[PDB]
Formats: structure tokens, sequence, C-alpha cells
RNA sequence: UAAGCGCAAGUCAUCAGCUUGCGUUGAUUACGUCCCUGCCCUUUGUACACACCGCCCGUCGCUACUACCGAU
RNA sequence: AGGAAGUA
């Protein structure tokens, strides 16, 4: 923003800096450069964080519960058994995250919806 | 100035290509000796400097060898070549 | 730093890249200068004379290995950030491979130099590659979207993209007859692309769990896949129709990494195969996963 | 009118003409050299054994 | 140059005649005359395309090869420039590399190699010859098919 | 799958949310750069908000690119404008009659990218994830009352808004083959920004068009023109004869359409908001044309 | 059709040879007055050899579907392509061409032409006339390499 | 998918002389080819190879120069 | 100014 606003470097910069971001997931629209200038903070990227991020989609209760869960092993994203409690969740993989294969927490999903299956 | 305007354009290209590679490491990548013959030589219209013309064969055949019709019939297509494109 | 008994080479080992030199110090030249890989590898590949293996990594470079002698022959480093798939053709001319750049770079391994690098039209990251054994015709197919993309290397373009899954499809194989091309996806299925005749139709082979791999018999006959489960299972590609299947889950655990407050064997993240081919014969395969065992199973017993 | 039986190698792409009348690449089968193409009503493929009558057709559209 | 542009008439009015008559050495003469060459590859393609092959010659008919010979420095010079141009092509690459054939076995390698853009040139014919030389080699080891056929 | 496209309706919404709060900014930041650079007068409660100089100098230049029209505008349908070829399906009711299919026939007839499906017994989610997974682009529905159609219900995906639409003085393809070149529209009397919604939602249902030639290259012309709030499309063909004349002629279906309704979400979202409806039932409703 | 266009212009040119062998036998008997009656297909075309026809007839065809029209050969009209292709390998009419469709014709009828024996002694024939053929025209190309580098090292 | 079968609803336009959902049972026969009827596009481009083609054609127009036929 | 023609 203290380029001449007319400029192209900014008017490509301000979409890749803003469709990057907002992508990420840690703003909120990509409308707004106001928006990276005081809405881009440490507490959005911790909240774009995984057991925030699966207790927002209620994998758990609280995030001490869905962080002692993925470090006991029950998550993956996509397809690998995610371990670290501070992997960096972006928009589009909050959509392949769940239980992992052999879990005893989807056993007690599906057994407390009454609709499990051992096979 | 232009220079100071290049200057400032140039270093917010390296900045950005430092901090887009950290995002995407922070996402962990989930974001979004020779030379041919037709390259040393190829036949065409820079290449001759003629009365003849290089056609599309590759060979150069020229106007005055050229009669009426076959001149007529390059003119047709050229000119079907203008109404394509 | 070690040093010639003669005085005339020098040796230095850079210890945080590869980077092995030999320098003549007189003759001021490299004699040697070679280097690994510094990021995990994701493909290799052989070449159809069986010579050179190549390999891509996360390093970005894809390079060029020569079974004997032990050195890299060629290092093409022409993506941005880690390559994903790496094939050839039938011929053995051309080496097409794909990366998280977004882009299937189509490479000419006479020439040193690329034909043609494809991409989509939308911004993609390419995560699975297969191309035609004639090789005129390249799918690839990624994460961010979820259907599969369709170039066509004797023009340029993109000939189709392709529908039907509901999930990112996560093997791509072409038959080596090539009239069938074949998708596993996570949307825990599979499914029989034939494109080539006047009906582009498909047909799925519902599956069990999330395909992770998928390899062809090299008379194209029958396919096997991975899936998540650590099965593998094996399908006619005729009159489709599954004729086999092994349960691996136990023959692979390579148990207990350190961040493991779990046992070994209670891992489910070493108990799936990533990666299956077939031998040369159709008799054995080989599988492997996030593991320590590979492992070696048949097809008839 | 006796009856020889025979089979199939090629399908002949480019050149079949009116209508679903497949003409396709034959070779004999008692005799397995002798191969004349024939012109086949419905569905065929390669390796698939086809029943002809008199041998004296070498006509095609 | 009003009589020159006569002699030019007069000239053309000869070669067109003596295209229809059977002879071709003054036609290649007078075509490295009058200058204009899609009809000399005409020339080289007719001679080589003959009926008649004999003796032990270089091109085929008996008076081509030491007109060769018997050619001059800017107009073999020139023939080079027209033989990069007709190389490129292969379906006139065989009957370039003939002419080119019995110019390399007349004139030696200093003739050649005398000056009057000459690096390029010879560079051109020699990675188009490369070219077309591989692909009739890719060819004899496809003809062992019928050394095979026979038993 | 699933989970991305629900994500993707709650994300749009949420950003079209974010629109309508920003907007009473938007016009307090375009008066502070229109009065920086015009002239003196300046509202004081304009000049007096601090944050507005910051964010302003941070979000000048996106008002310049909306001024100088550069940016486009987010929309179920600027994501793929005119460069994906719209797949477009067309179903009808559940049996179908003779006179509706050969209906159907016409009007997947009219589309170029328009597949047709029997229809069968086909439960309606399963046409949405249908087409949901095979990527058609846009379905359209049909409905009858004897055979002579009645309601068309153009719906696309993933979560486009759907417009539903009754039909009245139909005239089907009388006695006696109908090119498929990518046809040429024109829209004629949608003055409003709702005729400026169901005129982007018409003019995204068809191939697109490579901009070199397409003034003169092509045959087919497909109209829509509104009187009344009941927009009209017919179908003609057209040579033209001098460059200063031009010959029609009627092809297919005389075609008339009175919408009454368009409903974001697509044909399955009963429930989402919709953006009009038909007032019938008000007493001033019957006396504007939009709304 | 292209099948159909090979296989009249085949036996167009095979008539042709069959005309000019009778009048080639009866001029080996006298110089007396032999009418050789050729075609009036031929006659318009300019007295032109069947080598030129059936080789221009071959390039009509477009090299997609050469072995469209190549492939619904039947037995009965493969010898006299066979003719035709000893022709075209004696007076050398494009041999990247004659090789190619020759290797077509031979890989698919191997068993016809292995049990058969006539064709192997014309096989034997356009043997002789496609090696002489390309070890020719090799040699000539292999010379012409040698001769660029001998030049261009001496620049 | 075609075809049979009942059940439910009546959603501001349309629809009870019916309309629209919903389940139940569920095949034969093509799934190849452009030969017939057509419809669209090629012979211009769009990036580059190893490979391959080898100058598509007819009728008027628009201009530029050269020289005429008959008035003034 | 018109009429008819050539070449590029």
């Amino acid at each position: 923003s203290l380029l001449p606003p007319d400029n192209e470097v900014r008017r490509k910069h301000e979409t890749l800096l803003l469709d990057k971001l907002y992508d990420m997931g840690i703003l909120s629209t990509k409308a707004k450069l106001s928006a990276v200038e005081h809405n881009v903070t440490v507490s959005a990227f911790a909240r774009r964080r995984l057991p925030v991020v699966m207790t927002r989609l209620r994998m758990a209760e609280t995030v001490q519960a869905a962080t002692k869960l993925i470090e006991q092993g029950h998550v993956r994203v996509g397809v690998e058994e995610v371990r670290d409690p501070a992997f960096l969740v972006t928009r589009n993989m909050e959509d392949f995250v769940t239980w992992t294969v052999g879990s005893k927490i989807k056993q007690n999903i599906m057994k407390y919806r009454d609709k499990l299956d051992d096979f | 100035a232009d220079e100071k305007l290049r200057r400032d354009e140039e270093e917010i290209k390296r900045m950005w290509k430092e901090i887009s590679a950290k995002l995407d490491a922070l996402s962990s990548w989930h974001y979004k000796s020779m030379i041919a013959p037709q390259e040393v030589y190829a036949p065409s219209k820079d290449t001759a400097e003629k009365g003849e013309v290089v056609t599309k064969a590759g060979i150069p055949i020229a106007k005055q060898e050229m009669s009426r019709e076959e001149k007529l019939r390059r003119r047709r297509r050229e000119k079907e070549r203008i109404r394509k494109a | 730093v070690t040093i010639n008994k003669s005085g005339e080479w020098l040796a230095f080992g850079a210890s945080k890249l590869g980077q092995l030199l030999v320098w003549e110090w007189q003759s001021e030249s490299y004699i040697l200068k070679q280097q690994g890989h510094f990021d995990a590898m994701n493909s290799l590949v052989y070449s159809p004379d069986g010579q050179r293996i190549v390999t891509a990594a996360d390093d970005g470079k894809i390079k060029v290995w020569d079974v004997e002698s032990g050195f890299c022959i060629v290092t093409f480093t022409e993506h941005t950030s880690g390559v994903t798939a790496c094939e050839f053709a039938k011929k053995g001319s051309v080496l097409f491979t794909a990366s998280l750049d977004g882009s299937v770079r189509a490479w000419d391994l006479i020439r040193y130099r690329n034909f043609r690098t494809f991409t989509a039209p939308e911004r993609l990251s390419f995560t699975c590659m297969a191309v035609d054994p004639s090789g005129e015709v390249i799918a690839a197919g990624s994460i961010d979207s979820f259907d599969i993309h369709i170039w066509s290397v004797q023009t340029g373009q993109l000939l189709d993209r392709l529908s039907g899954h509901e999930g990112p499809v996560s093997s791509l194989a072409f038959a080596p007859d090539g009239s069938v091309l074949v998708s596993g996806s996570w949307d825990r299925t599979a499914r029989i692309w034939s494109i080539f005749s006047r009906t582009q139709t498909s047909e799925p082979l519902q599956l069990q769990s999330d395909v992770l791999d998928v390899a062809f018999r090299p008379d194209s006959k029958q396919i096997a896949i991975s899936t998540l489960d650590g099965q593998l299972t094996f399908w006619s590609v005729s009159e489709a129709q599954q004729v086999s299947g092994v349960d691996g889950r136990r023959d692979v655990s390579g148990g207990r990494r350190i961040t493991d407050r779990r046992t070994a064997a209670n891992v489910a993240g070493t108990k799936n195969f990533n990666t299956i081919r077939y031998s040369m014969d159709g008799t054995c395969l080989l599988a492997g996963g996030n593991s320590k065992y590979i492992c070696l199973y048949s097809t008839t017993t | 009118a006796p009856v020889k039986f025979v089979k199939v190698t090629r399908v002949l792409g480019r050149t079949g003409s009116r209508g679903g009348v497949t003409q396709v690449r034959v070779e004999f089968m008692d005799d397995t050299t002798r191969s004349i193409i024939r012109n086949v009503k419905g569905p065929v493929r390669e390796n698939d054994i086809l029943v002809l009558l008199e041998s004296e057709r070498e006509a095609r559209r | 140059a009003a009589q020159a542009a006569l002699k030019l008439v007069e000239q053309e009015q000869t070669l067109e005649n003596y295209i229809h008559a059977g002879a071709y050495r003054d036609a290649i003469v007078l075509a490295l005359q009058l200058n204009h060459p899609g009809r000399l590859l005409n020339l080289f393609t007719n001679v080589v395309t003959t009926r008649n092959p004999d003796p032990d010659s270089l091109t085929g008919l008996k008076a081509v090869d030491d007109v060769l010979a018997k050619l001059s420095d800017e107009q073999i010079f020139q023939l080079l420039l027209r033989l990069r141009d007709w190389n490129t092509n292969a379906r006139t690459a065989p009957v370039a590399q003939r002419v080119l054939w019995a110019l390399f076995k007349s004139h030696p390698a200093n003739k050649l190699s005398s000056l009057s853009s000459l690096n390029e040139v010879l560079d051109a014919i020699k990675v188009y010859t490369e070219r077309h030389y591989k692909r009739i080699e890719e060819l004899v080891d496809e003809s062992y098919l019928v050394e095979y056929t026979l038993r | 799958m699933l989970r991305k496209q629900a994500r993707q309706r709650r994300d749009y919404l949420y950003r079209r949310a974010l629109l309508l709060r920003d907007a009473e900014i938007a016009e307090k930041r375009a008066k502070l750069r229109a009065a920086l650079a015009s002239g003196k007068p300046l509202d004081p409660k304009i000049a007096n908000d601090k944050e507005l100089r910051k964010d302003f100098d941070y979000d000048v230049s996106r008002d310049i690119a909306k001024e100088q029209g550069e940016i486009d505008i987010d929309d179920e349908y600027s994501e793929l404008s005119g460069i994906v070829d719209p797949r477009v399906l067309v179903t009808t009711s559940r049996d179908p009659s003779s006179r509706l299919m050969a209906f159907s026939k016409e009007i997947r007839l009219m589309f170029p990218t328009a597949i047709r499906l029997n229809r069968g017994n086909l439960i309606l989610p399963d046409l949405v994830m249908s087409a949901q997974r095979e990527r058609l682009s846009d379905i359209i529905l049909l409905h009858e009352h004897r055979g002579t159609p009645t309601a068309i219900t153009i719906s696309h995906f993933p979560h486009g808004p759907t417009l539903m639409a009754s039909l009245h003085n139909v005239v089907l393809r009388a006695d006696i083959t109908v090119s498929e070149s990518y046809p040429h529209l024109i829209f004629e009397g949608f003055r409003t920004p709702l005729g400026q919604r169901v005129v982007k939602i018409l003019k995204h249902l068809f191939p697109p068009r490579d901009p070199t030639n397409n003034a003169k290259s092509g045959n087919r012309v497909i109209t829509f023109v509104n009187q009344d709030d009941c927009i009209e499309v017919r179908h003609h063909v057209y040579v033209r004869t001098n460059y200063n004349s031009v010959e029609l002629s009627e092809v297919g279906p005389r075609f008339t359409m009175r919408p009454f309704s368009i409903t974001m979400g697509t044909l399955e979202n009963k429930d989402a908001d919709v953006e009009w409806h038909l007032s019938q039932y008000t007493r001033t409703g019957r006396k504007k044309n939009y709304f | 059709m292209a099948g159909e266009r090979i296989a009249e212009a085949l036996e167009l040119g095979m008539t042709d040879l069959n005309t000019i062998r009778e009048w080639e036998e009866a001029r080996q008997i006298n110089p007396n007055i032999a009418p050789p009656q050729r075609n009036p297909i031929f006659v318009a075309l300019g007295n032109i050899p069947a080598e030129t026809y059936v080789l221009n007839t071959l390039q009509k065809i477009k090299p997609a579907s050469l072995h469209d029209a190549l492939l619904v050969l039947p037995f009965s009209t493969i010898p006299s392509l066979l003719t035709f292709l000893n022709l075209f390998a004696q007076r050398e009419l494009n041999v990247p061409l004659t090789c190619r469709i020759l290797f077509f014709v031979l890989k698919t009828h191997h068993k016809q032409i292995v049990a058969s024996r006539t064709m192997r002694a014309t096989l034997e024939k356009v043997r002789a006339n496609l090696r002489a053929a390309l070890r020719r025209q090799k040699d000539e190309m292999g010379f012409n390499i040698a001769a660029l580098k001998v030049v261009s090292m001496q620049l």
C-alpha cells in the first residue's frame, strides 16, 4: 500500500497475497488489503492449526481433547496419520480430515449411532 | 522517478517470493543440450532475399518461372488465409 | 577433505546437501561433482532399456541415474517446489513428469530439454501422472481439483477433463495395451476409463476404502489396487470382476516411530501400501508403504 | 455345402460400410494359413470363431 | 539495358523449348544463368528419375558430372545455397544428396573451402543430411525383415 | 466432495455477508477518494474517521480497479465465466408424455452442449448428486400439463441460483434439420439488477465465444426479450444476404416464459434463501415489472 | 474407397505391364509395326509409366489411413503390389515409402508369404532391388556426411 | 433406460378433465461406423521435439502501374 | 469523366 495505487505490480500482488492467504485460511475474505493490515494475526495462524480446526469441525469437544487425540494418533489429514499438534490445516484440507482406519473412537461413533459393522 | 518505482517494484517481488515460499511451506505444499536442424536453419521469407519465394514445401520457386496460373493460385491461397485469419 | 596419494586429486564432501566432488588442482577441473537428493523422493522409473533409473524428489529436481557406475547422468531443474510423479512412454526417449508447481513437463531425453510443459487452466498442483504407451495422450490428476485432466502431446492442448469421482484421484495408470485408463480415487472407488473409442465410457469399481495405488499386469488383462486398509485386490479388466485379494495389514507393519505413544502393532499409518508394481513376468507384486518392510506377493497362489 | 470353421485376427476399422456390417480379417482354422476377409453382421471382436459357408466370395463395399 | 532485356526474353524462349527437348546440360547451365531455380530442382529430379542410369556415373547422365566439375566458384557456392535449401525437404533430399554427392566427389576440400556465411551453409547441409541418413539406416535395419522372410 | 461443496456454500454466503457489512465503508471510502480528487467539500464525519484514512490508503487501488472495470465481481458465475464450456442436462417430470419428450428433444436441440437423460425413476438428490459428480454445469427441468409444457426450472451447480419459471404460448416444431453452431444471444429489456441476474443466469448457460469474429461468423440466433416481466425467446436461423440486409427463419419452439422464482442454492435447496418470487396476493404487486 | 483406389490402380498398372511385356517380346522378335495401345487413363496423364501412376496414387493417400487402405488389401492383389515394389525399389521411387508399406504388407502377411512359393521368388527380386537401393543411397549420404565433416574441419 | 405397479402430496406461476413426488418389479437390443441423411471443423496461426506431410482449387471484387475505344 | 483489357 506504499506503491502508487494505479500500479500493475500492486494490482497483481494484491490478488496473489489475498488469494494466497485466503485459500490458506487465515483471512476470511479476499477483497480487502486492510484485512491484511489488521486481520492477519498469530491467533489466526493458531486457530488455523489442527486441534482447533477439528474442534471447530466437532471432531472433539475441546482443544485439549482433540490435542490428546492427535498425540495418541487417531486423526489423519488426507491419507497420512498426523501426530503433530501444530499441523497447519489449509482451507481445502479442512475437508479431508477424519479418523484413522482402525480407530476405537470411530467404533465409538458407529457404536453410538448403533450402526457399526465388524467387517 | 521511474528508477525509484522500479527499484520498489523489484524489492516487492523479492519480498513476495520469500514470503510466498514460506506460506506454501506452512501449508505443507497444499497451495495453488543441442539444437534441432529446424532451429539451426529453416527456409522462410526472412531467410530468402530473392525474387523467388520460399514455399511451404521449403523449396524456393521463382515468380519469373511462375506463370499466370500459379501467381493467380497463390493470390487466392493467401487470400484464403486472410479470410480465415 | 581428503587428498590423493599422488597429490593430484582433492576430494571434498559438503555434508548438508549431498555434494561429493573430486578436483584436479593443477588442471583446474571437476573430475567429479555429484549430489544426491536433499529431500524425500517421490517416484522412480526405469528406461525400457533398463540401464538407467530416473527419480524425482521434493528437492525440486528430477535426475537421471545410471545403474552402473553409480552417478547421476542428468539433473533436470526446471520445476519448482517438489516433483510428484515420473514416467516414460514405450519409447524411452521422453520423460514425462509431474509436479506441485502445477505442471506436467514432457522432457526430451536425447536432447536433454523439454518439448512441452502442460498445465491446467485453473491453477492446480498435480500429484499423479500417467502417459499412454504410444505416448500421445497425457492423464494427470490432483488433490485440489478432483477431475482428471487429459492433454494431447502431438497437439499441445488439453484434450479433456474427466468426471466421475467424488474425491481426489490418487493413482492413475494407462494400460500397456493403451486402450484403458484406470483411476483410483478417495471416493473409495476405482474407474475403468475407456477413452479411445467413440464411447468415452466409465466402469466403476466400488471398493472398501481410499485407493492408494493402481498397477497393471504387463499383459493388460488384470489389475491390482492398494487400498488404505492395507489390502491389495486383483481385478479382471475385460469383464470387470474381482479375481483375488490379499489383506496385507500385518505383513506391512514397520513399527513405532518416535513420537508414537502407541505401540508398534497398533499404529494405523504404517499398515498400508503406498506403491505396488508387478514383475515383468506378471507373477510377483512389489508392495510397499510408509513402513520398513517391502512386501513381495504373488498372483496365482 | 461343407462347413468351414474360421477365426478372426483384424477388425478392419476405416473400411466397413453400409450400416452395422463389420468387415473383418479372417484366418482359416483347419489350414491355419489361408486368410480372407469376410463380411460380418453383428458384434464381432478379435479372437472370435466365425462359421462360414462357401468361400468363393471375394467382394466388399 | 533494353537489349539486355531482349537477351533475357530470348534465352527464356530458348530454355522452355530446351526443357521440352530431351537435353538437360544447357538447362542446368542456362538455369544457373537465368537464376530461376525451382525448375533447376525439376532438372535434377528429371535427370535422376531418367530411365537410363549408365555409366558408372555420379548423377546419371554423362555430361552433368563434369559440368559440375566444370562449374565455377560463385555458381557452385550459390548451388550450395540452394542445396542447403533443398536438403531440408525430405521429399527432395534424395535428389539433392545425389547431385551434392557429385559435387563433393568432383571438387576437393580446397575448392570447396575457397571463399567468395559459409560455416552455417555447410553446417545446415550437414545436420539435415545426418537426419535423413539416420532415417534410411533405420530403413535398412527394417529390411532385414525381408532377409528373414526368405528363411 | 460433499464436505467441499458444503463448505464452499458456507464460505460463499459468509463473504457475501461481508459485502453487506462493508457497503457503508465502501461508499464512505468512495466519497473520500472522489472528494480528494475533485474539490474541497467533504463531510466532517468522513474527514474525522481515523480508521477510514488508514484502511483507505490500504484499500484505494481495488476501488480504482472497480471504477476502471478491472476486477470481476464475486459470484456463482465469474469463477469460470467464459473459459469452461458449460455442460447442461435437460430432464422432465417423472412420467413424461410424447409431447413432453418431443419438447425435451427440441430444447436440448436448442442448446449445443446440452445432454438429455431419460427420466425413469431418479430421486432428485440423485439428480443433484449425479450432476454434482459428473460436472454438468447446468441442468434444466421440465414440467407438463398434458404434454403441452408448463414449467421449466433451470438450476446449476455446485450451488448456483436456480430459476423456476412457468411456461406459456408454446408452439413446437411444425411439419418439416437444425444446425448446432455456438448461438447468438440477444437480451432485450433487462433494465433492473434482477434483470441483470436473470440475464447472467441465461448468458452463462450457453457455450462462450472466441472474441475475434463473433459479429459475422455464425448463422443461429436466440432471442430473449421481456414485456411485463414475462420474457420471450424465439429461435431463428439467418443468412445475411447483403451488407445491409438479412433473412431470418423460425427454426424451433416459439417460446415465452414467466419467471416466478429465483432461489439461490440448487434444486434440492427448498429451504435456502430466495432472492425473488412473484408477489401475487400483495395488493400493489401486479403493477411492477421488477422489484 | 482408398483401398479400392490402389486396387483398381494396381490392376490398371498390372495390365499396363502386361501390354508392355507383350510389346517387349514382340520388339525382341522384330521391329515390325506393333501397336502397344495403352490405356486412355494413362494417355491423359501423358504416356506415363505405371511406376509413377501407382506411386502418385499411393502418395494421394494421407499416411494416417495409409495402413487402413493398405490393410484392406486382399491376398489376390498382394502380388501385384509386390511387383510394383520391385519396380519402385528398382528405379528408386520414394524408397522410405516402399520400405514402409512393404514392411506393413509382409509384417501382416507373413504366414501366407512364408507358406507361398512364387512371392518368395518375387520377394527375392524386391530383396535385391531394395537392398541395392538402400545400400547405394546410404553410401552416398555417408560420403556426404564425411565430406561435410572434412570441409567443416578444414575451416 | 424402456415397460408394469400402487402410494402420498397439492407448496403465491402451472396443476384436480389433473399435476408433482415417492418407493416396488425390471428385460431384450445396439454401445460399432460415418456407408445413407445430415451437423460441425479443417487447407491460417496458438511453444519446441525424436516422428511425419509437402506448396488444396474455381468465380468475381478492392487497389497500383501500362496502353487503348468513343464523345468534350 | 466514361467503356473495355492486361500485368503486379
